[PDB]
């Protein structure tokens, strides 16, 4: 058996979306935090 | 990059409450303790003597502590 290709398609879209989310969680503006004073 | 986005819930409300609590106890934490310090280091507590011969005291002058 195995996947149905609908599940493959769905899962590859979730590959793209989940990679984009977890890369977006990775912050580096060279400064995460900033104290005003 | 190495440091990811950590997800803490919130801290502002709690730090505001504890800031207000320490500040509004500190407003009368310093003067009351300093006042009782000045009382028990300057005015003195009391002394141990008795009622003299044929004499009437008040309802105070029975108590060791002067603020009491």
């Amino acid at each position: 058996s195995g996947y149905t290709p609908d599940e493959k398609l769905r899962l590859q879209q979730l590959r793209e979306l989940r990679r984009r989310w977890l890369k977006d969680q990775e912050l580096s503006p060279r400064e995460p935090v900033l104290p005003p004073r | 990059g190495k440091r990811l986005f950590i997800i803490k819930p919130s801290g502002f409300y709690d730090k505001r409450f504890l800031k207000l609590l320490r500040f509004y106890i500190l407003l009368t934490g310093i003067p009351v303790v300093i006042g009782i310090t000045l009382i028990n280091v300057f005015i003195g507590e009391a002394e141990l003597a008795e009622i003299p011969e044929g004499y009437v005291p008040e309802h105070w002058e029975y108590f060791k502590h002067p603020i009491s």
